[PDB]
């Protein structure tokens, strides 16, 4: 059971990092769309 | 002349790279769960 | 171990809320791209 | 305790699938923004 | 005659994936509650 | 009018901020 709990902790810390990577991808997508708007308005 | 065109490829390319990082990290989480 | 289990549950509930926030951020990004398309066309 | 670990594993597997769906949504949004750029340029 | 911009296929695919994600997060939450 | 999708982009930014706070809270629960 300790090994299983260790495996769950390891998996969740890695899953939280995967989410952080998608969060950062989202930030870059927002910058891309803002760049499209800024181009169109210029 | 490139300034005559729209180029948001730096931001898109950064997003693509981070979605690839996420996929690696999810595959690792799945492998640890399966193990 | 029982403490590690209750802690894992509370962490995963919080992770789930983080993911729901990123999911709604993605909806907002889509709405922005739709707004760009509508402007270009209309 | 055994059933609680099984429950946490089932939830984390499901959470990972949700994240993967959001990651794929992100890939599709990028294709859409690249399509907007290509339209504006060409 | 300029053709219309239409990225709705990719955006509609993204929308559907975010709907799938919502169903899965709700499933995950309900597994925890049980 | 100008193109303005700032309401939706600002909302996306705000939601990603919320996600960051929650991920930091989740990571602290694990730590603690
Ligand atoms: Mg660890
Ligand atoms: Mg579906
Ligand atoms: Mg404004
Ligand atoms: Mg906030």
């Amino acid at each position: 059971n300790s090994q299983a709990i260790d495996n769950l902790r390891a998996s969740l810390e890695t899953t939280n990092q995967a989410i952080e990577a998608i969060r950062q991808a989202g930030q870059e997508m927002i910058l891309a769309v803002q760049g499209v708007q800024d181009y169109i308005n210029n | 002349i490139s300034l005559e065109r729209l180029d948001v490829g730096t931001n898109l390319g950064n997003a693509i790279a981070k979605l690839e990082d996420a996929k690696e990290l999810l595959e690792s989480s799945d492998q640890i769960l399966r193990s």
